[PDB]
RNA sequence: UCGGAGUACAAAAAACCCUCCGAGUGAUUUUAAUCUAGACAAACCAGUCAAAAUAACCAUAACAUCACUUAUUGAUCCAAAAU
């Protein structure tokens, strides 16, 4: 026949944690196959584009401004032709951190 | 007798490396300048 | 016993400089799309007007906590062309001091590529090192 | 520490110093050992920490060595709060 | 064109092999790789051709 | 699975489980990766990990592997020297 | 156990103890046939004894 | 399904109708810049600033301050244009900047900071380090009096305490060289609170050294009120925070109240609320000059809970909670063996039994 | 058999002897380590991410890169190799 192949199951490609969600550590908070939403405030960027808790604490999505390394050419490329007064602006994840980083207690009084 | 066999070995080929290691960087930037100059020596004969 | 013996067995530390002063802290590691990182205590930020050179020390919450212009009167009597290289130098020196005042050793500066290479901003960061300020900020503990 | 005779005064002098940080008000040196839920082998820890410690103070030879990694900020916080205190003039 | 699958081997004395996808028109491959025994960086020679 | 010999009269094992899996006393079994040997040069060091470790089987595996295997090998084992003596008894299970 | 049986008077410590004493305080059984080699001595009751 | 955006959507302003005819920045740092100014600004949909704590994002400023130097604007910068101009004019200012050899006599401009724009720094460092928050709670005042503490090392030796600095409790066994500028009609107030350190009280503090009507500049001639006691933080916490406040009083005050005995090594005796301290005397007191420095133990403070407090000397740590790990499953399903480590109470094999 | 787009309009999944494009690899040097919290995915088998900690290197130096990058692949046993 002339049309092959077209036979592969989905990616489950989704956003796996969702606003007000407690996470752990190294949970995955999205996986993508483009940039959808973009890593905020502690949260961690895989190879695979996914994104990670790198803290224990509640998930946030917020809308934020856009500033491309300048290290890529496109991005910068496409910043650099924008009117003067436009801004581009992306969706990023964050974790709002819960545990207080540590404690002090009182081991021995001499 | 194995042990100290693998270990003179290992003691042995660890006081060669950097004489091998820095032979091999300058026998490579020996031959991407040769294969350059080929390039350049073709380049200007060419143009002329 | 003591009626000064009595301790509690937790302690709170109020102060907010703590914990960074100890390097216990946590630096805010993410974005990583975006630039600059904004894992850091404290960062260098030099903005450079057509007119003035202002040197920032920003904490992660924006607030800037110590720094040194140009538009300030202390500086610009003394000197003389606020826009020159000599500028820059000046702001350094008096950036460096001020942050030793301060109590804060340690920022990151994250210059723009074609910022590392110019002259003016070379010689900020020869000001502030001299100064005593090491950029680089040591690193988190069980980060 | 003062009253234990089975160490040498160099040796009991030299401890007070390293160790002070684990010396009491009362004179006393303590060491703690905490792993194993048989006390034979915390006993044996704490044994074996002393002889170690009376080790290294005996030996003349231990030259103290200390690591850059968690000295950096000790050594450049406290050359930048000497560079401060460089100011002269006598007080009181 | 086809590339081949080569055996390569430490010069740190150290038996350790790792093998390397290489050009068939190319000349004898050298790099330098990790050795895990003495845990340094070091050079490795092709001692043997492994798969075609 | 012969479940009635034919000289005994009694349950025969299967040794085809004895080669390649392992039962700790409490139930759990242990089981290498599949693959694990083969084509190496063409993975990543991640992936080899993953690879090189040994692996807990679901309940349903463990239930089949117990029915497929005699009484014998359920025993409790004492072997001197044994990296896994550790790993037979199971604690702080709440359930 | 060792404890607990010489408390309860199973095998007594007066005479010495090898494993046929043991064996017949039942505080121990062995199998030879599983290939047991025999008792090793562990350290739980270490404190206690 | 649409929803209506609340307010102003960002980019809706310009016009997309013949995109050529509009400017755009060609540069990648106008654009870093503009988008930090719109960093800044107050959306309308939920933001990193709204999450992360701007710490009471607007606030009203109480103010108890020393009212605000008043001063001639336009004098002001008539004599400024024409210093300006007067530096300017030489050529040799000119060599010296073309040439890259320049230096700024930086005691001058310490000088001028100080007398300048000095007090509004303090200020911001000092709400960096949240003195306001611990002290008067609400409250922002302006270190309008600059204030000079310094401490002896030695003979030659003296150590200054600027806002925010780090000094080592051995240099501090000793009462400061306190100085500041006012004429004699004044009465003055010094004060050295311990921020944080009180072992038993989370929300109260120690005084150290206490000082009450000074005349003028005069340190030593005010009545002491608490004798100078050397700061003592305690081993395993870090960093307490000491400030030097000075209050303008006009009245002479005195309170029975509030003094205490002439050694006073007693803790409960040391226990302080500058808020109600200061609610107190509020009407003739006002705080006026700050200067406050971090500071970890060292070696001479255990000398102090020993020698002075007649104390053991307490030692603390820093202790990170413990590592999370879900509920143990029975049959626990392609994890790794060492999986049974993560559930183990303590490594020791136990023979339940045997 | 594997992948991308539509079918399948906005979390996931989703069929057809349905509509359309592809893969069974090149090229390159930056030759891309060990160990381990927590997860994704999932009938099973397989697949995926990944903090901290070690060791390598500037002497606080761990994502191979490009071609739409996604796919360029194959279990046991058994054979050859000797590590
Ligand atoms: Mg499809
Ligand atoms: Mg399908
Ligand atoms: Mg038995
Ligand atoms: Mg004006
Ligand atoms: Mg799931
Ligand atoms: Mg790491």
């Amino acid at each position: 026949s002339k049309n092959l192949g077209g036979k592969s199951p989905g990616k489950r490609f989704g956003i796996k944690k969702m606003e007000g969600h407690y996470v752990h550590a190294g949970n995955i908070l999205a996986t993508q196959r483009h940039f959808r939403w973009h890593p905020g405030a502690h949260v961690g960027l895989g190879k695979n584009k996914c994104l990670y808790a790198l803290e224990e604490g509640v998930v946030r999505y917020t809308k934020e401004v856009y500033v491309p390394n300048p290290s890529n050419s496109e991005a910068v490329d496409l910043v650099t032709r924008l009117p003067q007064g436009a801004v581009l602006y992306k969706t990023f994840v964050h974790v709002v951190p819960a545990k207080p980083e540590g404690t002090f207690k009182l081991v021995a009084m001499l | 007798q194995k042990r100290q066999a693998r270990e003179q070995l290992i003691e042995e080929c660890m006081a060669k490396m950097p004489q091998m290691i820095e032979n091999w960087r300058q026998q490579q930037q020996e031959r991407r300048e040769k294969e350059q100059a080929d390039k350049d020596r073709r380049a200007r004969l060419q143009a002329e | 016993p003591v009626e000064n013996e009595a301790v509690a067995p937790e302690f709170t530390n109020r102060n907010p400089r703590n914990l960074e002063l100890l390097a216990v802290a946590r630096k805010e590691r993410g974005w990583g799309t975006v630039w600059p990182s904004r894992e850091f205590w404290h960062r260098l930020r030099v903005i450079r007007t057509q007119h003035h050179i202002e040197a920032l020390v920003e904490h992660r919450n924006g607030q800037v906590v110590v720094s040194a212009s140009t538009r300030e009167w202390a500086i610009k009597k003394h000197l003389y062309s606020t826009r020159n290289v000599v500028a820059c130098e000046s702001v350094g020196r008096v950036l460096a001091e001020r942050c030793l005042e301060a109590g804060i050793n340690f920022m990151v500066y994250h210059p723009t590529p074609w910022e590392a290479a110019s002259d003016s901003i070379k010689r900020l960061q020869h000001a502030m090192t001299e100064g005593g300020v090491v950029l680089r900020e040591p690193r988190r503990i069980y980060e | 520490l003062a009253s234990a005779d089975w160490i040498a005064e160099p040796v009991r002098l030299k401890l007070a110093v390293k160790h002070k940080n684990r010396i009491n008000r009362s004179g006393e040196l303590i060491l703690t050992s905490e792993c194993s839920r048989y006390q034979f082998r915390n006993l044996a820890d704490c044994l074996q920490k002393l002889r170690d410690m009376i080790a290294e103070a005996s030996q003349p030879a231990k030259e103290p060595s200390r690591e850059d990694a968690e000295l950096r900020r000790s050594r450049i916080e406290n050359m930048n709060r000497e560079r401060l205190r460089k100011k002269r003039i006598s007080s009181a | 064109s086809k590339t081949i699958l080569v055996k390569m081997m430490s010069q740190a004395g150290t038996g350790f092999s790792f093998n390397t996808k290489r050009s068939r028109l190319r000349e004898k491959l050298t790099l330098l790789h990790y050795d895990p025994v003495v845990k340094k960086k070091v050079l490795f020679v092709e001692q043997k051709k492994i798969r075609s | 699975v012969t479940y009635f010999s034919s000289r005994k009269g009694k349950r025969k094992t299967v040794k085809a489980v004895i080669y390649r899996f392992l039962r700790l006393h409490s139930g759990l079994w242990l089981r290498r990766k599949a693959g694990y040997k083969k084509k190496l040069w063409k993975k990543t060091a991640a992936r080899k990990r993953r690879l090189r470790e040994f692996v807990f089987c679901n309940k349903t595996q463990s239930k089949l592997l117990d029915k497929m295997t005699t009484s014998f090998w359920k025993r409790r084992n004492w072997y001197a020297d044994d990296p896994y003596q550790k790993y037979q008894d199971r604690t702080n299970l709440k359930v | 156990r060792l404890q607990y049986l010489i408390d309860l008077g199973r095998v007594d410590p007066t005479q010495p103890i090898d494993l046929t004493q043991l064996v017949n305080g039942r505080g121990v059984t062995i199998q030879p046939s599983k290939r047991d080699y025999g008792v090793q001595l562990v350290e739980e009751g270490a404190d206690t004894f | 399904r649409r929803a209506a955006p609340l307010g102003p959507m960002p980019n809706e302003d310009i016009d997309v109708s013949d995109l050529e005819r509009l400017k755009k920045y060609r540069s990648f740092d106008r654009y870093r810049r503009r988008a930090e100014q719109e960093a800044r600004k107050p959306h309308w949909w939920r933001t990193y600033r709204e999450h992360f704590g701007e710490e009471s994002g607007p606030k009203d400023r109480v103010d108890i301050g020393l009212p605000p130097p008043k001063v001639s604007r336009t004098q002001q910068l008539l004599e400024r244009k024409q210093a300006l101009r007067e530096l300017r004019a030489n050529v040799e200012e000119e060599r010296a900047a073309r040439l890259q050899t320049a230096r700024i006599p930086l005691e001058a401009v310490r000088a001028e900071w100080e007398r300048t724009c000095g007090p509004y720094h303090k200020q911001r460092l000092a709400e960096y380090c949240g003195l306001y928050r611990d002290l008067f709670h609400g409250a922002t005042f302006v270190p309008r009096v600059p204030l000079h503490v310094a401490y002896a090392v030695g003979e030659d030796d003296l150590m200054p305490v600027y806002h925010g600095n780090e000094v080592t409790p051995t240099e501090a066994a000793q009462a400061p060289e306190v100085t500041y500028e006012a004429d004699e009609g004044s009465l003055w107030t010094l004060l050295l609170t311990n921020l944080d350190g009180h072992l038993l009280e989370p929300d109260a503090e120690y005084v150290h050294w206490l000082v009450t009507n000074i005349p003028g500049n005069r340190v030593t001639e005010g009545q002491e009120t608490c004798p100078y006691l050397p700061p003592f933080p305690a081993r395993g916490s870090g960093f307490h925070r000491f400030a030097f406040l000075l209050f303008k009083q006009d009245k002479r005050i005195d309170f029975s109240g509030d003094t205490r005995p002439s050694p006073c090594y007693q803790l409960a005796q040391r226990t302080f609320h500058t808020f109600d301290f200061y609610k107190k005397h509020q009407d003739a007191m006002t705080p006026a000059g700050l200067a406050f420095f971090q500071c970890r133990w060292d070696d001479s403070v255990t000398r102090v809970f020993h020698q002075l407090l007649d104390m053991r000397e307490p030692v603390f740590e820093f202790v990170r909670p413990p590592p999370y790990h879900p509920k143990q499953k029975r049959f626990p399903h392609r994890q790794p063996l060492r999986y049974l480590d993560r559930y183990r109470d303590s490594h020791e094999p136990t023979y339940g039994i045997y």
